[PDB]
RNA sequence: CGCUCAUAGCGACGCUGCUUUUUGAUCCUUCGAUGUCGGCUCUUCUUAUCAUUGUGAAGCAGAAUUCACAAAGUGUUGGAUUGUUCACCCACUAACAAGGAACGUGAGCUGGGUUUAGACCGUCGUGAGACAGGUUAGUUUUACCCUACUGUUGUCAAUUGUUUGCGUAAUAGUAGCAUGAUUUAGUACGAGAGGAACUGUCAUGCCGGAUCACUGGUCUGUAGGUUUAUUUGACAAAAUAGUGACCUGCCGCUACCAUCCGUUGGAUAAUGGCUGAACGCCUCUAAGUCAGAAUCCAUUCUAGAAAC
RNA sequence: CUAUGACUCUCUUAAGGUAGCCAAAUGCCUCGUCAUCUAAUUAGUGACGCGCAUGAAUGGAUCAAUGAGAUUCCCACUGUC
């Protein structure tokens, strides 16, 4: 498959890197690193962690253009 | 009429090969004897892509359509898709369903004027669906299941469903569909019925073991 | 203690046995490719140096798989290989007794070719320096003559040539500028032709491009990468003893029987690891290319769009201070002998193969960069972080 | 038995099960547990346990259930594994917990299938394909 | 303390014990396990073969050997071979290691010989395997006796499912339709198995027979016929049942 | 016996051998001391070959099975019970063959047992005590020597004048083995039930050799953050708590926890044949010759000789 | 009813194992048998008990609390694997 979004924050998964989970409720998400999936467990919201581009997004940093490149 | 196919010698020929009014859908793992016979038997008419959705051998009970609309899953690959695109002449909505939470195949069984669905599935999914097949799709489930692409096998002139439904049920479902059921089934050792078989109103690829006897069943229901 | 195994499968393998480190730190072997093939088309070998990897997606095309066209993530080694020197040729006439060095011939047009020929290749006491010692003809008609005289000695004799080649270090990024000489054994046509034709590529250079092709495969030679005197569990691979832990643990429990009075030359045993020699054959190459400079800006890493955005191969920040590719590289497939830069020899395979993955030919989609290191496709990445900030750092800015 | 998949076998989805692996019944049967006894096509080595990645057909036994099906060697299949594993896409996939299904020794699942399939499954055995309510 | 030896304590020897207690004192002898049957059925072999040591012991296992004293306070005698002969005769058989093991297989064989010798599936008179047999003499319960006849036996474990199941305890008879030709081979193999009857013979016409056999024989006849022919057998029913058998009560 | 039929396969009553993987027999060595049992670990060797290779018999139609030869090249498992070898079961498997090496392997381990002293019970004994009966608790010392092996320098004290370069390659080692699926094919075969094979294709198990682009582990990078107790008056920023703890974590290292790769000629055995006598015919054999094994030897791969 | 042997007789040597208990730290045979616990149990527990060779202050049976005592099981945890 091609380039995809993050499901967590907003960055760009490249077809060769990240990880996939699957959760008992049939939903997946891509995860950029351990990083943001360790935050998933935790249930830190994205919306209080300013390295998310769902922060960024929300509190306007034109972040979605080089999203789409 | 009934034509018995085995894919790589499995008996359950419904979930690797999608039959609908029109177009159909063939999967690819290494099947070679099979890719060229179901080219021999559809209408000499009817196409077929010989490509894999979401890179898997699943295809006839992965996707659902007609022939105003197609549903495929949310992980299907665009290369993919493109193959399909390229497949179907200009006359039907070849639409990639934003419904991950369940299948475009096991889940939703149609026809070209109505359609069936998990009694589960989300409401917007569903919406896009209709707008999509051009159909009216309702909730209604056969009985001790969930899954309706799974043990249940519309066409426009029949129906079929697995042998341990109720008669209410199955009374309660010619009502809804306005399409004559009955309760047999396919090789005879599965229940399913969408497992052993996939029906058109013209033709029937149907499974390996099942018996003669049965074939003429499925045969009437759909009058082939 | 009754026998009672049955089996123990043998650990580790005894065609590798002798396990020290490798003498020649570029690669070599007896072994070159059979004689009688194409003139100069097969010049056999050549030397790169490896200069990390990246992962690369392509589309599949082998039949009855899974799916026979889709996208597939294989990983894929890059090495430099800039122009090799020929600098002078080697008459090598067969045996009783083997195959003798019969005559040499070194080029008299460049003498600039042993100026390169610094230090590893010239110790007399010599470090980053080279002295001017170079043993050659300073009798202009004379020692002409007997040059030809030479090269007419190893055409009438039956021999097989090989022309003394070496690298250009100085043009990499490496601290070393002692350039790396490999014979490359010439095969195809007369003895007589390989001879004229080697000559002829004295005062010249070679490209990977003219040896090897994009498709074909590729047998890679180099010493390993050294992990030093290491224990039995690390380089034989035997079980762990067992408990939290009692007298020893990484060892091999026994190591003999009794009536044997000597322990075996196959046992297990810590010594070095990781040094040595040894040949990874066909590895199927996907690119053979050059980047932006030379070869086009379009063909970087692939045309933009389709192919990816025009852009180097190299990762962003290179690879990893530890070099940047700018001559001509060559993406062989998956992993090869060795470090982040280290000579490979590169050898023709022994046998021409013709089977699957060999004629098997490949379209690269994406070579992607380092998002560990930033967020990948360069400019994109800089772009992104700088939306971003900074709180954290080494400076809250209070 | 059967197996007839899929056209090889796939492409490998790493150990994760080992043998004496509880996992979820995942199925509409008495199961609850399925306790892993062994995994099907494991030729052994010394002093290593059978394991089941992803379609392996695992003979199992209910530890926790109904008492009509406890205490009996019983062929399943594994469904979905919490152990992540390198697809052809290049992704990494991993479930939210380890879980198999209940089986005829042919592969033939007679419920129908809860919580997500793993397309590896999938393409393995047809009737399992059949079942499941989500493959992704 | 650490020795560089083992302190030796074995003397379990595997031969066969026969036992006899008489005045509060157990005595064994090591005979051989077929000997000691012969012996009692009154076939001989000398007291050189059947008795494998000809010393009287209190325990083989634990190799104690019976004083003089001891020996002379029980028979009335210290010669040892005399006593020897006496705990031949009159005494029962002790299971050595090696006879244990046969023991656990003897209730095996018995279940599976007593159990299979007469019986058909409930509805209609045909054959069925052994298994099946098995489990539905456990759903009732039964115990098997070595004290008992296994014919006897047979008829016990009849009774207890002539009372649950529909059962056949007698004998039925068979129709078979030969050719004349390739009929002759199997006439051959089926006459000294089982006793033919009504045996009508032709030329122009097919060769007709009847037998007389129980209940799950009739699969052994028919199978035995198709092989050696290389053809299909008509198999028909002459009578269902018909008496003796397990029903004269033998 | 094997419907028939001694020897497809078995084989009475007999007889002839071999082996030292059983237990005895004996007492030759060892009692100023050869650490007993089993297990784990590891290597090598044997063939009396369980599987795999090539073959030949069969009561070999097919599938399946049994019998034999060349073959020891490669494999030969996970477990419950027991100190147990042994035993018996469950499950996988192509197969889960038998064995040796001081009953291989205690300065390799463990010490479960045997196998000291404490103690309990049973039987015996007047008793002290006995038990080759059961139970429970009970120190496992030393390598730094020599060789052997693993690797590492170094002398070839002319390395053939010195230092050095590119090579050669004797000798030694040597690695890939095996499976499933599918096409073949519901074809051959068969009355049907059932049900092949050669080649091709795709995957996998075990093994091996590498590697780190990905994913995962690791974190003294004491890199950044959080936070506990204290200390520096507070803030601040530090320290101490032998890295205070926690979260994230590159570089690196590493994992069938990730990835890549693992060749082709000749010569033989078994056997099947050829031409062909001796023996007018005959015959694979005597002269001669052909095919042919996971064999062997090279190729390849590892080292590189008081060898060039 | 020949099983079982109350009963009777005699002998050794005074009487001849009562209530209880048990393959028990006491049972050779023995990996006893039956049930249960396991996928599978020479283990464990509950029953049976002509008990080689249990048994009444040589104390028998029971047993709360306690046990750096012995054994078995499941849950959790776990680099034990």
């Amino acid at each position: 498959m091609k380039t995809s979004l993050c499901n967590y924050s907003e960055f760009k998964i490249y077809p060769a890197r990240g990880m996939k989970f699957v959760r008992g409720d049939s939903k997946v998400f891509h995860f950029i690193n351990t990083k943001v999936e360790s935050l998933f467990f935790r249930k830190i919201n994205p919306r209080d962690i300013r390295w998310s581009m769902v922060y960024r997004r929300i509190y306007k940093n034109t972040t979605t253009d080089v999203s789409a490149k | 009429m009934a034509t018995r196919l085995q894919y790589e010698n499995s008996c359950d020929v419904g979930v690797f090969l999608k039959l609908t009014n029109k177009y159909c859908l063939v999967g690819q793992c290494g099947s070679k004897q099979f890719l060229h016979t179901v080219e021999n038997r559809l209408a000499d008419h009817i196409p077929v892509v010989e490509t894999s959705i979401a890179g898997t051998r699943i295809v006839g009970r992965l996707s659902a359509g007609n022939k105003n609309g197609l549903l495929l899953p949310n992980t299907c690959t665009d290369q993919e898709l493109q193959q399909i695109r390229n497949s179907l002449p200009d006359d039907v909505v070849v639409q990639r369903i934003e419904e991950k939470f369940s299948a475009l195949g096991n889940c939703i069984a149609t026809n070209d004027y109505v359609a069936l669905v998990h009694p589960d599935i989300d409401r917007e999914t569903e919406e896009i669906i209709a707008d999509v097949l051009g159909v009216e799709v309702f909730r209604q489930t056969v009985s001790g299941n969930v899954l309706v692409g799974t043990y249940c096998a519309l066409t426009n002139q029949g129906a079929l469903v697995h042998p341990m439904t109720s008669i209410a049920d199955q009374d309660e479902l010619s009502s809804l569909l306005q399409v004559p059921l009955v309760a047999g089934t396919v090789n005879r050792g599965n229940e399913c019925v969408a497992a052993g078989c996939v029906v058109n109103d013209w033709t029937a690829i149907v499974g390996a073991d099942t018996t003669a006897t049965e074939i003429s069943v499925i045969e009437s229901i759909f009058a082939l | 203690m009754s026998h009672r195994k049955f089996e123990a499968p043998r650990h580790g393998n005894l065609g590798f046995r002798p396990r020290k480190r490798a003498a020649r730190h570029q690669g070599k072997v007896k072994s070159f490719p059979k004689d009688d093939r194409t003139q100069k088309v097969h010049l056999t070998a050549f030397m790169g140096y490896k200069a990390g990897m990246t992962h690369v997606v392509r589309d599949l095309e082998k039949p009855g798989s899974k799916m026979h066209k889709k996208e597939i993530v294989e990983a894929v080694t890059i090495i430099e290989c800039p122009p090799m020197y020929i600098v002078g040729l080697v008459g090598y006439v067969e045996t009783a007794q083997g195959l003798k060095t019969y005559k040499t011939v070194w080029a008299q047009h460049l003498s600039d070719n042993f100026r390169r020929r610094l230090y590893k290749n010239w110790y007399k006491s010599k470090s980053k320096k080279a002295f001017t010692k170079y043993v050659k003809q300073y009798e202009t008609e004379e020692g002409k003559k007997s040059i030809e005289a030479s090269l007419q000695a190893i055409k009438k004799r039956c021999s097989v040539v090989r022309v003394i080649a070496h690298t250009q270090v100085h043009k990499l990024k490496l601290t070393q500028k002692k350039a790396h000489v490999l014979e490359i054994q010439v095969n195809g046509g007369s003895i007589v032709e390989k001879v004229n034709f080697a000559v002829a590529n004295f005062e010249k250079t070679v490209n990977v491009t003219g040896v090897f092709a994009e498709n074909e495969l590729i047998d890679v030679i180099g010493v390993t990468k050294g992990k030093g005197f290491n224990g039995v569990i690390k380089r034989w691979g035997v079980r762990k003893l067992p408990r939290k832990t009692h007298k020893g643990l990484r060892k091999v429990a026994c190591i003999g029987a009794w009536h044997p009075s000597r322990v075996s030359t196959t046992v297990p045993r810590a010594g070095q690891l990781g040094y040595h020699h040894r040949v990874e054959r066909n590895k199927k190459i996907y690119r053979i290319g050059q980047a932006q400079p030379e070869d086009g800006k379009q063909i970087s890493t692939g045309k933009t769009e389709f192919d990816l955005t025009e852009k180097t191969i190299n990762p962003m920040g290179g690879f990893a201070h530890y070099g940047m590719v700018k001559h001509e590289f060559l993406m062989l497939k998956g992993c090869v002998a060795g470090p982040r830069k280290r000579a490979l020899t590169l050898r023709k395979s022994i046998t021409t193969q013709t089977g699957r993955a060999a004629l098997e030919k490949i379209t690269l989609k994406f070579i992607d960069t380092s998002s560990k290191f930033g967020h990948g496709l360069h400019q994109t990445a800089e772009d992104k972080t700088k939306y971003f900030g900074v709180k954290k750092s080494r400076s809250t800015k209070a | 038995m059967s197996k007839a998949q899929a056209v090889g076998s796939n492409y490998r989805v790493s150990l994760g099960l080992p043998v004496g692996a509880v996992m979820n019944s995942a199925d509409n049967s008495g199961a609850k547990n399925l306790y892993v006894i062994a995994v099907k096509g494991i030729k052994g080595r010394l002093n290593r346990l059978p394991s089941a990645g992803v379609g392996d057909m695992v003979m199992a036994t209910v530890k926790k259930g109904k008492p009509e099906l406890r205490k009996k060697v019983c062929t399943g299949l594994v469904v979905r594994q919490r152990k992540h594993w390198k697809r052809k896409d290049g992704v990494y996939i991993y479930f939210e917990d380890n879980a198999g299904v209940m089986c005829n020794p042919k592969g033939e699942v007679k419920g129908n299938i809860l919580g997500p399939v793993a397309k590896e499954c999938s393409d393995l055995w047809p009737k399992v394909a059949t079942n499941a309510g989500t493959i992704v | 303390m650490s020795i560089f030896t083992p302190t030796n304590q074995i003397r379990l020897t595997n031969v066969a014990v026969v036992r006899m207690k008489r005045a509060g004192k157990r005595f064994e002898i090591a005979c051989y396990k077929n000997k000691v049957v012969g012996w009692r059925s009154g076939v001989e072999k000398d007291l050189d073969e059947v008795l494998q040591t000809h010393s009287v012991f209190v325990n083989v296992s634990k190799g104690q050997v019976a004083k003089k004293e001891d020996l002379i306070s029980a028979f009335g005698t210290d010669d040892q071979t005399e006593i020897c002969k006496q705990i031949l005769t009159k005494g029962e058989v002790q299971v050595s290691d090696k006879e244990r093991h046969t023991q656990l297989e003897q209730m095996f064989r018995d279940i599976a010989t007593i159990v299979a010798d007469k019986c058909v599936n409930p509805e209609t008179k045909r054959p069925y395997t052994v298994i099946l047999i098995e489990r539905a003499m456990k759903d009732i319960h039964y115990s098997v006796k070595t004290n008992k006849s296994t014919k006897q036996q047979a008829l016990e474990v009849i009774k207890q499912l002539k009372e649950k199941m529909k059962i056949e305890r007698a004998h039925m008879r068979l129709r078979f339709i030969l050719p004349v030709n390739e009929g002759k081979k199997l006439k051959e193999k089926l006459k000294p198995l089982i006793k033919v009857i009504e045996s009508e013979d032709y030329g122009q016409q097919l060769e007709i027979v009847c037998l007389i056999d129980p209940g799950c024989f009739r699969e052994i006849d028919e199978l035995i016929k198709k092989e050696t022919k290389g053809k299909g057998s008509l198999e028909v029913l002459n009578l269902k049942d018909v008496e003796e058998g397990d029903e004269k009560f033998e």
